[PDB]
């Protein structure tokens, strides 16, 4: 049912420096921490109203991780232009996303921590916590240095431990809004489903399958069935 | 809450 | 939130006699448990580390558990070789680099087992000067304690062990000398429990 | 462990500046420092990453550290105080995690170096009574006078250090315990079988290494510079 | 890759000067992108804005809205208005 997420971004300037770290995090689409690299004293900041009422030393192991993370990311982001014989004239990117999902149980279901490189797949851990996939030869040199540094074992560590407390922490504090289901308003073509939270949501075969927009309220809208968690019974639309 | 990075954990 | 606490401070054992030295911990989240093992005013040394609870790690006469909230380095037959200070070292997975919080300590010391003691106390002289002398308290058992005097201008030292290896051979002793001439042999470690036994040369 | 740092021994005024250096273990990238106050546990200092800083912990304003690009490291500790009195220790990461420590650098901080001596050694030949007795000769050498603490006291027989047999105390004796500045006494003791004594070939010397000044002070006393330097007290086997 | 633009009401369409304009503007990389909101003609101004994220396929996502693009791969702006309808 729930579900945790850390997106990163390591985007390449045109000459010796300076490349741009952004890191942010998420519960279940929901926004609740962003640090930008660029500023002259750079801070993690609250993004979501629940995540206001965490003391300073949370805040400043934030920092810390994506401070020495916008180190650890120009030393790779040259590792990579490195094995791919690429001048420093271009601007180039490493993204990452890695997090944890749960049952209503409240067991871990599967973790992640995957990567790519100017856009496309690079490294990823798989199901089992315990190997990784790469992509092509280059991804292969990363993997040899990740087994060495024992670097599965710590996410495996992390994803089980310290990302299930907080994710679990992070729902009870936010409750009213995070373990809520708001159920769509629809309308009829055309079949409409307004304001509904979370996304996952089925409208239904070779039809018009508009993706899922956000509206700006932290609701959802899409445009036959509306199947959504928020509704006790699937909703059955035909008009006039 | 996010993960540390150790060392040598680079790409 | 990053903190070790190892227990007792100091551990006095038996030669033989076994046990386990304490070290609780906190982190955020933890990456690995390390033991370290410290020799008086020298660099720690690492024995082993511990990545998940359940894990065990064992090097001879050490064997190291792990828990959620406690680490255990269990000492099985301790030798008084064994004795150093035991350290206790955590890394946190909710923090940047490879940075240990240590504990501070369990000081072991391993009392040796004497098979055949025969106590006695010597009187010896310098090679150089004739007015400087020595008394030697030896092969003593491990249950006695060399007291200090309460007089400076005695100078009295603690028990140590040698061990005359080639010849399967342990033995204690304790020094005791003084600034003027007017001390003996005989009342060198007066305010010691000496055993009933004790040798005393005329 | 294989990383080293020197000096091993520093002895200095309040008010000084001394530089403390350390070599990773070879291959290792990072360099981390501890500082080991007396009765206290190891705390973490800083720590550099392939030349540059990363973690830092509990360092002063007044102490400086940097990582040259050969990976070797330098801690500076300037307007020393006498509480700066430590073990110094440097460490660098493996892969998989431990640190390996160096062998570590005692500082010891002084008001006035007019204080400072270096050990007088004298060596106690077995007694009569002890052979007649044992069928064992124990030999016994006094290391006295000495300030500071910093003293190695090892024994030699025929040009070859030997540690069978040998006992050393486990810490210096306050010769005057109520001063503040006292000078310290160590003791040793060789035993080796009576036969072994009874030969006149046989050469017995107790070696006590200090460590003193070297040139980081002026010397304005009418006594000799108390220098790092060895004082030994020698003995030849006694048939009698 | 190209961006998939998605111009509509916050709320449905209705005259009583309650609304807010977004533009869902996802699918695209890299990152730098140019989106505007046009009045009548072509300018407007204190337009709101989204914090960039990206999506599991490795694509951005972002929307601007007020209170009621430009890529690298378009060679001209991609200007697409209208419809309360859709």
């Amino acid at each position: 049912s729930h579900s945790m997420r850390y997106f990163y971004t390591a985007m390449s300037r045109p000459g010796r420096g300076e490349p741009r770290f952004i890191a942010v995090g998420y519960v279940d689409d929901t926004q609740f921490v962003r640090f930008d690299s660029d500023a002259a004293s750079p801070r993690t900041e609250p993004r979501a109203p629940w995540i206001e009422q965490e003391g300073p030393e949370y805040w400043d192991r934030n920092t810390q991780i994506f401070k020495t993370n916008t180190q650890t990311y120009r030393e790779s982001l040259r590792n990579l232009r490195g094995y791919y014989n690429q001048s420093e004239a271009g601007s180039h990117i490493i993204q990452r996303m890695y997090g944890c999902d749960l049952g209503p149980d409240g067991r871990l279901l599967r973790g992640h921590d995957q990567s790519a490189y100017d856009g496309k797949d690079y490294i990823a851990l798989n199901e089992d916590l315990s190997s990784w996939t790469a992509a092509d030869t280059a991804a292969q040199i990363t993997q040899r240095k990740w087994e060495a540094a024992r670097v599965a074992e710590q996410r495996r560590a992390y994803l089980e431990g310290l990302c299930v407390e907080w994710l679990r922490r992070y729902l009870e504090n936010g409750k009213e809004t995070l373990q809520r289901a708001d159920p769509p308003k629809t309308h009829v073509l055309r079949c409409w489903a307004l304001g509904f939270y979370p996304a996952e949501i089925t409208l239904t075969q070779d039809t018009e399958l508009v993706e899922t927009r956000p509206a700006g309220d932290r609701t959802f809208q899409k445009w036959c069935h509306v199947q959504h968690e928020g509704l006790p019974k699937p909703l059955t639309l035909r008009w006039e | 809450h996010p993960v540390g990075d150790a060392d040598y954990f680079e790409y | 939130e990053d903190q070790v606490t190892q227990s007792p401070e100091a551990l006095r054992l038996q030669e033989g006699e076994s046990s386990s030295l304490n070290c609780s911990y906190t982190v955020s989240g933890l990456r690995g448990l390390f033991w370290y093992r410290q020799d008086p005013g020298k660099g720690p040394e690492f024995l082993f580390t511990l990545y998940s609870a359940g894990e065990e790690k064992e090097k001879e006469r050490l064997k190291a558990t792990l828990t959620k909230k406690e680490s255990f380095l269990h000492i099985t037959a301790p030798k008084p070789e064994d004795s150093a200070t035991y350290l206790c070292a955590v890394q946190d997975l909710g923090t940047s680099g490879s940075r240990l919080t240590f504990g501070e300590g369990t000081q072991l010391t391993v009392n040796p087992n004497i098979q055949n003691p025969d106590p006695a106390v010597y009187q010896l002289r310098d090679s150089k000067s004739s007015d400087k002398s020595v008394c030697l308290f030896t092969d003593f058992d491990s249950q006695t304690n060399v007291s200090q005097s309460k007089d400076s201008d005695v100078y009295i030292t603690d028990k140590c062990v040698l061990d005359m290896r080639s010849m399967d051979f342990k033995s204690n002793s304790a020094v005791a000398w003084s600034n003027k001439s007017d001390f003996a042999c005989a009342n060198a470690f007066n305010n010691s429990i000496i055993p009933e036994d004790t040798f005393f040369p005329s | 462990s294989g990383v080293t740092q020197t000096p091993k021994h520093l002895i200095t005024a309040t008010g000084q500046r001394v530089t403390l250096r350390c070599s990773p273990r070879s291959g290792d990238l990072s360099v981390y420092w501890y500082q080991q106050s007396l009765d206290q546990g190891l705390q973490f200092l800083i720590q550099y990453y392939n030349g540059e800083e990363r973690a830092k912990g509990n360092i002063l304003e007044r102490f400086s550290a940097q990582q040259f690009p050969d990976l070797h490291s330098e801690l500076n500790l300037s307007s020393l105080e006498l509480g700066d009195s430590a073990l110094y220790f440097c460490a660098s990461s493996a892969r998989s995690g431990e640190l390996f420590f160096g062998e570590g650098s005692r500082l010891t901080v002084l008001e006035d170096l007019k204080n400072v001596f270096p050990p007088e050694v004298a060596v106690f030949e077995p007694s009569e009574a002890e052979i007649s007795h044992t069928q064992k000769a124990t030999l016994v050498c006094l290391a006295t006078g000495f300030y500071p603490d910093h003293v190695e006291l090892s024994w030699w027989v025929n040009g070859k250090e030997v540690h069978s047999g040998v006992c050393t105390d486990p810490q210096p004796l306050k010769e005057q315990p109520a001063l503040n500045d006292s000078r310290y006494a160590l003791s040793s003791r060789l035993r080796v079988s009576a036969t072994f004594w009874q030969n006149p070939r046989n050469h017995f010397r107790c070696q006590v290494q200090f460590y003193g000044l070297s040139e980081n002070d002026e010397w304005t006393q009418d006594r000799a510079k108390p220098v790092t330097q060895i004082v030994s007290a020698e003995a030849w086997g006694r048939a009698d | 890759r190209t961006p998939k633009i998605q111009v509509y009401s916050r709320h449905p369409a209705e005259n009583g000067k309650s609304n807010f304009l977004n533009c869902y503007v996802s699918g695209f990389h890299p990152s730098d992108i140019e989106v505007d909101l046009l009045k009548n003609g072509e300018r407007l101004e204190k337009v709101e804005h989204s914090d960039l994220s990206f999506s599991k396929d490795w694509s951005f996502y972002l929307l601007y809205y007020t209170e009621f693009v430009n890529h690298v791969t378009l060679s001209q702006p991609k200007i697409v208005k209208w419809d309360r309808d859709m």
